[PDB]
């Protein structure tokens, strides 16, 4: 994820841009990479806060879905943290109490319910953690250049 | 087996439970009557 | 009066840690307490 | 409340109706939408704010959709319960949950048009102390 | 000229290769638990690697700690100094500078290659290494990527 | 109890507490927990059987 | 080695685990080796005194630095346009541009601006000079010195109290209500009448002259003669100017009920009248009990009672409470788990009132202080509420005897344990499916360019409560808004003296008192209900399952905090009752963010004079990212820039600091031990095989952190970053803009 | 270090003693006239708390239990 930013911010700053017939190049961000890409706040300020303006303001336009896809990924990401941080022991106990309610109303299932395996819980998380991460910067990359 | 998991000692009508519930229910209808400007 | 901060800040950052960690380390590594 | 007014008196609703943003393929879908939302109450934004108080005047806001769900929802649950209990009598119960026996399910799915009539009829919904009680307390 | 395609095309393949490389390590372990025969692997290159696995990992652990301090810590030092109001103590281009002379060194060869080494070439292989600004319409297609 | 009869458990610290099941076998011996029982519902391990004492069981 | 004398087990550990676990359970006196109940209560009693000392010494610090390094004099002359400074700063690392940035609020050297609100509290209460603060600090130093001596005193054998003295419940409760609460409330009315209120009207009243000057021109005879109305005879005027004689009224006790116009704060005259009424009821409440004189109630008899006048009853409310008195007094965790809940609610009870009813002068206009105080107490309110269930879970484990209870309400609770856990799952699920989908329906439908189709529904019945207090903006004409109603004018006794002042404050709209609720306020209120339900579900489940559950029936044996039971039965990852506390605190923090983002964005629109941006854009979530989070963070990230450094450089550094700390916890949460201990074995091989480093060697063998330890370390990181991050945003966003 | 407690509900599966890596367990003859055998835990210092035996015991709830306690070099599995 740092490789794609090192490509994204540099080319916008140093390479990609508009050139005049005289020979003067006006890059997209104007050489901010030189002095701002040496501090973590500069990446937070000049790359994430600045270039994401088109995404949040995409509502009511053709790029409005990118604003949604940029956001729905954040949900899917934090949803990963359920399965990584937690453990099956909690979840099977909770399911046990819920099974009693179905036994009470005689809606008990034949296939007895079971919590997800330990390896699966780690698996389901990284699936969400990555899907939420990649899908986030996917829309941020799209809407930024599609406007610029 | 010292403690029964299930409770015992109550009849079908449940007079004591229903009496306090209807009171809590009546006051709820009262506050609604003030909201609807009935009173 | 501002000279007190010049003497109290460093001892809090240097002297007190060095004294506490040095005592605590030798205390926990002691064989008989 | 909260500076809530009817639609036509509100100038905001009058302006938003011009900017149609036709949803469907019909060209006049945008105008027909705003005209239909004239019945509701509009705030300073011009967006209709629905009152779910329970007023019979505003019953279409919450009351009518509310009943439409519960009739559908009880249809789904009552069908699933009867199909599940019906499977329990047969020999291999676990397999039918996966590979559905349509001979049993589709008659049950046909029913449920009147689930409350059947529901009140079953004063015994299977509840007893014979369930999973699961260490002493 | 289509800056949208270049980042998406660059970003896409960069992620695909990362996923596949991780799969290569997974199946390398699956081979071990399943198909590794000690009779076949007797004092070969593989058995000899398993027998000193501790030295391989312990030194790699040292490199990861060495770099992570001296790669991310420099950002922290610049972030700390810029907040302290000491912009001359940072690791920057005007302040203390860490120039990639070896990359600047290799860059210069490819610009001067079309003359001397592989002389049949007219232009440098890529204008990213060096040369002149190429302008398609108003957009710049590629230009020298300076390294600082 | 009789072999083959449907019986409920009262032994706590059991997966099938207050659950019905058939008696597969009964050991005519002095071993504690002689009666053998079988079930449809598995525990977490997947065993579908365990031995119980007669006092801990009420016939259904 | 014997580092932990409380544990022979940890001391006989060759690894470095002994160092970490010793830190953990060094405060757990119940687990200390050779600890009886008598020595237990005595050791706990002395520790309270030392903890009490740390409070007053910390209180002394606030007074010392504001006296030595604070512009309390200059702030009094212009409280609104002067920034209070907490303390000086001496960092050798600061460059010359930074020192110029922090030389703020008229300080010769660099200094930090204060945001606690003590300047408004010390000013309102009667302090007007820096030397007066020096006396408060020195007084608290000696006041703390008494407790530290008392704590050491009561550890000696002649002075060590007995266990029966500790178990005396009626006496402790009888004295606290009357003396601790009541007399302190009575005393507080004294300072307000003798010091604060006179100083508010310009009369200097210090220790030198409090005996000479009178609080009222009439003596103390109107109280004895029955002429109570003399004290409320002439009130302060609307044009009264604080700390001055202009518009000064002579009354000391009044019941105006509204806010002061100038300060936008409650009347000092009403606060003195308030605590006096409180002290009476509290003193009256004290004498109820049976302490020694034979007259009073026995809680044991009241709980174990089984009869009405003549009829049989199961107990109070026909409910059994046989062993509740013994369960309460004998179990310490029951009291602690109980008291933190009561204190946690009161902490939220504070915060809800401090922004609504500011009791200090010129504090509502100081927008940053008003926000930090609300965020402070609400964070604190939840740790106490979360800690309450943890000890409630611990009590069920170790301090609970089923035979002693045998049929009380507590035994009756746990018998339907499944219904409590089950229905809680319904409530949490029933909220989130429906609450989120409305945010999501509004997000999408606004994104497609049709905002009118948003599901907006007014918080109607909540308006009816606002209208039921006199707010006419909604036009419901309910009880206190309608003059014809009986509540507006009490027909038997026309004594509603509260009504004139109260109706002015609500219907003004200038202050924040029952602010205007809208459709955006609707959904966020239900989101809060989910955080409180789901956090309760986690805590209630583990607590009720603490003694046992299906996957681990014999959970009582292991204890509160154990890592697992093994890969058997396909699980056991997080089965303890400790892990329920663990997973709940994530919600308990998140539940604040929904509360504090709601507080911050709603107030920023009010303070800035733009109420629309909240009410308009708070329905769809994208407004929260764009209008609230994205925009307000502009000055923060620009704290230190390539061009220079402003006064907000600390918060930016703190903002990134919590981010790093928040992410460092993800390691201990995600990556678990078995990967790490293998890595440790390699480093051990290298050090034992590196030639020159063979000389130096560990005495304690290095091992990976335990499973429960890593959980502790991970959450502390998750929490610290959650705290410091929002703090820098809360302060810098409000302070840089000043509302 | 640890404590491995064996309860009355054993039936002599011999699965616990096999699953143990450190040979903490042993099957001994029981004085029960009709009871074939029963498990034992003679060398408890070598227990490494891996809970394999708890996974092996097929009773409804486990006849054998491993309660964690004071650690040492052997229990923590430290070759160093
Ligand atoms: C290399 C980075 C660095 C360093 C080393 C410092 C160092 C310092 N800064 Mg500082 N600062 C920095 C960067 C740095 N700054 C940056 C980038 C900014 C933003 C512009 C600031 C802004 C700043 C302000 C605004 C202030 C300081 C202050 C201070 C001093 C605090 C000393 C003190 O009270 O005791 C140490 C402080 C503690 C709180 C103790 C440690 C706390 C731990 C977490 C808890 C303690 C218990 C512990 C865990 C148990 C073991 C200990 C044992 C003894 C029991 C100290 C000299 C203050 C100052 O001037 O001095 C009064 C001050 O007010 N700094
Ligand atoms: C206010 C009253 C109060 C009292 C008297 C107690 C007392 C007790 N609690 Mg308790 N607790 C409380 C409130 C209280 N708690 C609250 C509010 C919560 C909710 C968070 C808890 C949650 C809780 C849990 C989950 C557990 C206890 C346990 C215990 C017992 C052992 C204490 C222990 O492990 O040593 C204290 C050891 C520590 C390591 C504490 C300090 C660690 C902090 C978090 C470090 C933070 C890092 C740093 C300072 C910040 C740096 C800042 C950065 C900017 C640099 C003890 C009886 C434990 C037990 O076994 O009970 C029998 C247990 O498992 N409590
Ligand atoms: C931001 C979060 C974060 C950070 C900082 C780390 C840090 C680290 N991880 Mg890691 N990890 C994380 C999240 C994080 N992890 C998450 C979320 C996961 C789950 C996927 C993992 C999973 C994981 C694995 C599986 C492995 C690591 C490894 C490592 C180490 C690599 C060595 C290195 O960079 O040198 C250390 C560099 C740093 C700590 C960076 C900051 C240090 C600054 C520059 C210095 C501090 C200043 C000063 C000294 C402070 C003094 C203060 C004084 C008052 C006490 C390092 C300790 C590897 C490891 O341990 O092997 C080496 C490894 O194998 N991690
Ligand atoms: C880890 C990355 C890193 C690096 C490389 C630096 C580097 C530096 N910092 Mg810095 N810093 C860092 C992280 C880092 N910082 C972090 C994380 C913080 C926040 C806490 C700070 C905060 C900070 C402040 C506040 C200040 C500095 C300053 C400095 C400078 C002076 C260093 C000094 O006096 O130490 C002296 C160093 C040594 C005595 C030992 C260094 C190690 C030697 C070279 C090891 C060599 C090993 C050898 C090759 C092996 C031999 C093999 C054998 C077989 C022969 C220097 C440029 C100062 C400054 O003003 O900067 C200009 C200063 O005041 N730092
Ligand atoms: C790093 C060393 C290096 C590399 C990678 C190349 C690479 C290349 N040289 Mg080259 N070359 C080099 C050094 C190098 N040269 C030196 C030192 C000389 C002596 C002047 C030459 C002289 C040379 C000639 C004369 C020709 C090449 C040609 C070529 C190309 C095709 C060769 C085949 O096989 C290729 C791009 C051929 C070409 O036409 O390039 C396009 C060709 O005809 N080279
Ligand atoms: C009248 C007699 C009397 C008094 C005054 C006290 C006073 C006290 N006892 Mg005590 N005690 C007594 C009789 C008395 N006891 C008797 C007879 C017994 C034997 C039966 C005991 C047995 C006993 C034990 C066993 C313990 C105490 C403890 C305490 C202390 C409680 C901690 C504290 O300061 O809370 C202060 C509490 C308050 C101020 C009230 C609660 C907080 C409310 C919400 C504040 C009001 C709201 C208001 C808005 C706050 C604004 C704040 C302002 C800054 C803005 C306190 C010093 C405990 C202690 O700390 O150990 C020393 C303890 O462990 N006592
Ligand atoms: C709330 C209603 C209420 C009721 C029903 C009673 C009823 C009773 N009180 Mg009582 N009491 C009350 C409020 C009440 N009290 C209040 C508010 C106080 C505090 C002033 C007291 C203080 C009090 C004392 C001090 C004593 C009683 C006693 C009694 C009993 C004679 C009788 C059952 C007496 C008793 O214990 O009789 C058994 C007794 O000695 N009461
Ligand atoms: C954004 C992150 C996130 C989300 C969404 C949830 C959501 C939930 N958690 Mg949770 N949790 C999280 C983070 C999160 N958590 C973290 C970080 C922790 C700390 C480890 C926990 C710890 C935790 C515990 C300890 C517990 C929960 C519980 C719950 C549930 C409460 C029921 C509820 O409110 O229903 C609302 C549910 C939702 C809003 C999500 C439903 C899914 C969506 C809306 C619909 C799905 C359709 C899908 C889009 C279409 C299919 C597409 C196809 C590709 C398959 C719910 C599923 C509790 C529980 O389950 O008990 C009932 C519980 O006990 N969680
Ligand atoms: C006996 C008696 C009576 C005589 C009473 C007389 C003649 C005097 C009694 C005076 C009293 C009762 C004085 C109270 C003294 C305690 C004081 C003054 C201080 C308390 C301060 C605290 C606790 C801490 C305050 C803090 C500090 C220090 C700060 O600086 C900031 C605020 C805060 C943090 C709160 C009368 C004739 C009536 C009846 C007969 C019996
Ligand atoms: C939530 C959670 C669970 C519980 C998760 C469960 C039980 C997921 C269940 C997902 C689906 C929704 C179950 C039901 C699937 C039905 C077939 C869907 C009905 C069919 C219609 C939709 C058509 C774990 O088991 C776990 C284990 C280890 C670490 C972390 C965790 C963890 O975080
Ligand atoms: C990194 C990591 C380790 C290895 C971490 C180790 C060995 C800790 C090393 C940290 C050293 C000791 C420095 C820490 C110093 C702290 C900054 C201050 C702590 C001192 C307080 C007591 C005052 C584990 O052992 C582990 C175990 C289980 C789950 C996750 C993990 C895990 O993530
Ligand atoms: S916590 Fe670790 S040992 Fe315990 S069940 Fe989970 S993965 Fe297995």
């Amino acid at each position: 994820s740092i490789v794609i930013f090192h490509f994204s911010w540099k080319m916008q700053s140093d390479v990609w841009g508009t050139v005049d017939a005289a020979g003067n190049v006006s890059h997209i961000t104007g050489g901010n990479f030189a002095q701002s890409a040496i501090t973590i706040n500069g990446w937070l300020r000049d790359f994430l806060w600045a270039q994401a303006s088109q995404v949040i303001n995409s509502y009511g336009s053709a790029l409005s879905a990118y604003g949604l896809m940029f956001l729905g990924a954040h949900f899917v990401w934090a949803f990963s943290l359920m399965f990584l941080f937690s453990g099956r022991g909690y979840w099977q106990e909770l399911i046990e109490s819920i099974v009693w309610a179905h036994n009470k109303l005689k809606v008990a299932p034949a296939i007895q319910p079971r919590a997800l395996s330990i390896t699966q819980g780690r698996a389901v998380g990284v699936a969400h953690y990555l899907l939420g991460g990649i899908a986030t910067t996917w829309a941020f990359f799209h809407a930024h250049i599609l406007s610029v | 087996k010292i403690s029964p998991v299930a409770n015992t000692g109550a009849k079908p009508p449940y007079t004591f439970r229903t009496g306090w519930a209807l009171l809590l229910l009546a006051v709820n209808f009262l506050v609604a009557a003030y909201y609807f400007h009935i009173i | 009066a501002s000279f007190l901060s010049s003497i109290f800040v460093p001892v809090i950052g240097w002297v007190v840690p060095i004294a506490t960690f040095s005592f605590l380390f030798l205390y926990i590594e002691r064989e008989d307490v | 409340g909260a500076d809530l007014t009817p639609c036509a008196e509100n100038p905001a609703f009058q302006a938003l109706a011009k900017n149609a943003r036709n949803t469907t393929a019909d060209p006049q879908s945008g105008q027909k939408r705003f005209e239909r939302y004239s019945q509701a109450l509009c705030g300073p934004e011009g967006y209709p704010h629905l009152i779910v108080d329970g007023r019979l005047d505003r019953a279409g806001d919450f009351l009518i959709p509310s009943i439409l769900f519960l009739y559908i929802a009880g249809w789904i649950g009552w069908v699933g319960r009867a199909y599940l209990q019906a499977i329990k009598k047969d020999s291999d119960t676990e397999q039918k949950e996966i590979q559905l026996d349509l001979g049993i399910a589709l008659p049950i799915i046909a029913t449920g048009f009147a689930w409350p009539a059947a529901a009140v009829k079953e004063l015994l919904s299977g509840e007893l102390t014979a369930k999973d009680s699961e260490i002493t307390v | 000229t289509d800056y949208a395609t270049q980042l998406c095309i660059f970003t896409h393949h960069i992620w695909i290769g990362g996923f596949l490389i991780v799969g290569g390590a997974a199946h390398a372990a699956i081979f071990m638990v399943r198909d590794y025969d000690p009779v076949v692997n007797q004092n070969n290159v593989l058995d000899r690697v398993i027998r000193h696995r501790d030295a391989i990992i312990s030194h790699l652990n040292w490199v990861c700690i060495f770099l992570g301090f001296h790669s991310f810590g420099l950002y922290i030092h610049n972030d700390t100094m810029r907040a302290l109001g000491r912009p001359q103590d940072m690791f920057s281009d005007t302040a203390i500078q860490l120039q990639p002379v070896f990359a600047q060194w290799v860059q210069n060869l490819h610009t001067l290659a079309p003359g001397g080494t592989a002389p049949n070439a007219l232009e440098p292989v890529s204008y990213a290494f060096g040369g002149g600004v190429l302008a398609v319409g108003g957009k710049v297609a590629m230009m020298p990527i300076a390294l600082g | 109890v009789q072999r083959g009869s449907k019986v409920r458990i009262l032994r706590p610290e059991s997966y099938w507490f207050q659950d019905v099941g058939t008696v597969a076998s009964v050991d005519q011996s002095g071993i504690k927990y002689p009666v053998i029982v079988r079930f449809d519902k598995v525990n977490y391990a997947g065993i579908n059987t365990n031995n119980f004492a007669v006092d801990e069981l009420i016939e259904v | 080695t014997k580092f932990p004398k409380f544990s022979q087990d940890l001391a006989q550990d060759p690894t470095t685990r002994r160092i970490w676990y010793a830190m953990a359970m060094g405060n757990d006196f119940e687990s200390h080796d050779g600890m009886t109940e008598e020595n237990l209560y005595q050791k706990i009693f002395a520790t309270h005194f030392g903890h009490l000392a740390i409070i007053f010494l910390w209180a002394s610090s606030l007074l010392f630095h504001v006296a030595w390094q604070g512009n309390f004099e200059q702030w009094i002359k212009d409280p609104l346009h002067v920034r209070p400074i907490a303390h000086a700063i001496w960092d050798p690392h600061f460059g010359k541009p930074a020192i110029e940035a922090f030389t703020q609020a008229g300080a010769n050297g660099p200094v930090n601006i204060a945001y606690s609100g003590v300047y408004h509290w010390w000013y309102t209460i009667g302090m007007r000079t820096n030397t007066e603060l020096y006396t408060g600090s020195v007084f608290l130093l000696l006041f703390a010195s008494l407790f530290l001596f008392a704590g050491w005193l009561h550890l000696q054998p002649k002075f060590r109290p007995s266990l029966a003295w500790f178990k005396s419940a009626e006496s402790r409760l009888n004295h606290h209500l009357a003396g601790l609460f009541g007399v302190s409330s009575l005393a507080w009315a004294g300072h307000l009448i003798h010091v604060a209120i006179p100083e508010s009207r310009g009369q200097h009243v210090g220790w030198d002259n409090f005996l000479s000057t009178a609080p009222h021109p009439a003596g103390l005879q109107p109280f004895f003669t029955g002429n109570w109305g003399v004290y409320a005879q002439n009130p302060d005027t609307a044009g009264h100017i604080f700390s001055t004689s202009q518009g000064a009224g002579t009354a000391i006790l009044t019941f105006l009920g509204g806010f002061h116009p100038q300060t936008e704060s409650l009347w000092l005259t009403d606060m003195a009248h308030h605590h006096l009424a409180i002290a009476v009821l509290f003193i009256v409440a004290g004498h109820m009990y049976r302490t020694n004189f034979g007259i009073g109630h026995s809680i044991k008899e009241m709980m174990n009672a089984k009869t009405f006048f003549g009829k049989p009853v199961e107990g109070p409310f026909n409910m059994p409470h046989q062993g509740i008195y013994d369960t309460y007094n004998n179990s310490l965790h029951f009291q602690l788990g109980w008291h933190l809940a009561c204190l946690g609610v009161v902490t939220s009870w504070v915060a809800q009132h401090m922004y609504s009813l500011p009791s200090y002068a010129f504090i509502a206009k100081d927008y940053t202080t008003q926000a930090a105080l609300y965020t402070h107490h609400q964070y604190i309110a939840i740790f106490l509420m979360v800690g309450a269930f943890a000890h409630g879970a611990i009590f069920l484990v170790r301090d609970y005897d089923p035979e002693q209870n045998k049929g009380n309400v507590l035994e009756r609770v746990l018998q339907h344990k499944e219904a409590i856990i089950s229905h809680l799952s319904w409530v949490s699920l029933f909220l989130g499916f429906h609450t989120l989908g409305l945010y999501v329906h509004n997000d999408v439908v606004v994104a497609f360019g049709t905002p009118e189709k948003q599901i907006l529904i007014e918080p109607v019945f909540a308006q009816f409560i606002q209208a039921a207090h006199g707010k006419v903006l909604y036009g419901l004409d309910t009880l206190l808004s309608n003059p014809d109603s009986v509540a507006y004018t009490a027909y038997p006794n026309y004594a509603n003296v509260w009504l004139p002042g109260w109706l002015d404050a609500i219907n003004s709209g200038t202050n924040s008192l029952f602010l205007t609720i809208g459709p955006g306020d609707f959904l966020v209120h239900h989101a809060i209900a989910l955080g409180l339900h789901t956090t309760t579900l986690i805590l209630v489940k583990g607590a009720l399952d603490a003694r046992g559950s299906k996957l681990m029936p014999d959970k009582k044996d292991f204890g509160y905090a154990f890592p697992c039971d093994g890969p058997g039965r396909g699980g056991t990852c997080d089965i303890s009752a400790w892990d329920s506390f663990y997973l709940s605190l994530f919600w308990a923090l998140n539940t604040v963010g929904w509360v504090t983002f709601y507080w911050h964005w709603k107030h920023l629109g009010i303070w800035q004079g733009n109420v629309a941006q909240f009410n308009e854009n708070s329905t769809y979530l994208m407004g929260w990212f764009r209008d609230y989070l994205w925009a307000n963070s502009a000055q923060l990230i620009n704290g230190y820039n390539p061009y220079g450094v402003n006064n907000l450089s600390v918060w930016a550094w703190m903002f990134l600091f919590g981010h790093l700390v928040w992410a460092t916890g993800f390691m201990f949460l995600i990556s678990w031990r078995g990967y790490w201990q293998e890595l440790i074995e390699t480093l051990v091989w290298a050090h034992e095989r590196t030639p020159i480093a063979n000389l130096v060697r560990w005495k304690d063998k290095p091992v990976a952190l335990s499973i429960v330890q890593a959980r502790v370390v991970g959450l502390a990181h998750f929490t610290v970053g959650y705290v410091l991050t929002y703090a820098a945003f809360l302060i810098a966003s409000t302070a840089g803009k000043f509302g | 270090s640890h404590t491995v407690k064996i309860y009355d509900t054993c039936i002599g599966c011999t699965q616990c003693v096999r699953a143990c890596p450190t040979d903490v367990l042993e099957m001994v003859p029981w004085d029960g006239c009709k009871a074939a055998q029963v498990a034992s835990s003679p060398r408890t210092e070598d227990c490494v708390g891996c809970k394999r035996c708890e996974t092996a015991c097929p009773t409804d709830f486990l006849s054998i239990r491993v309660y964690l306690g004071a650690e040492t070099t052997r229990s923590m599995g430290l070759a160093y």
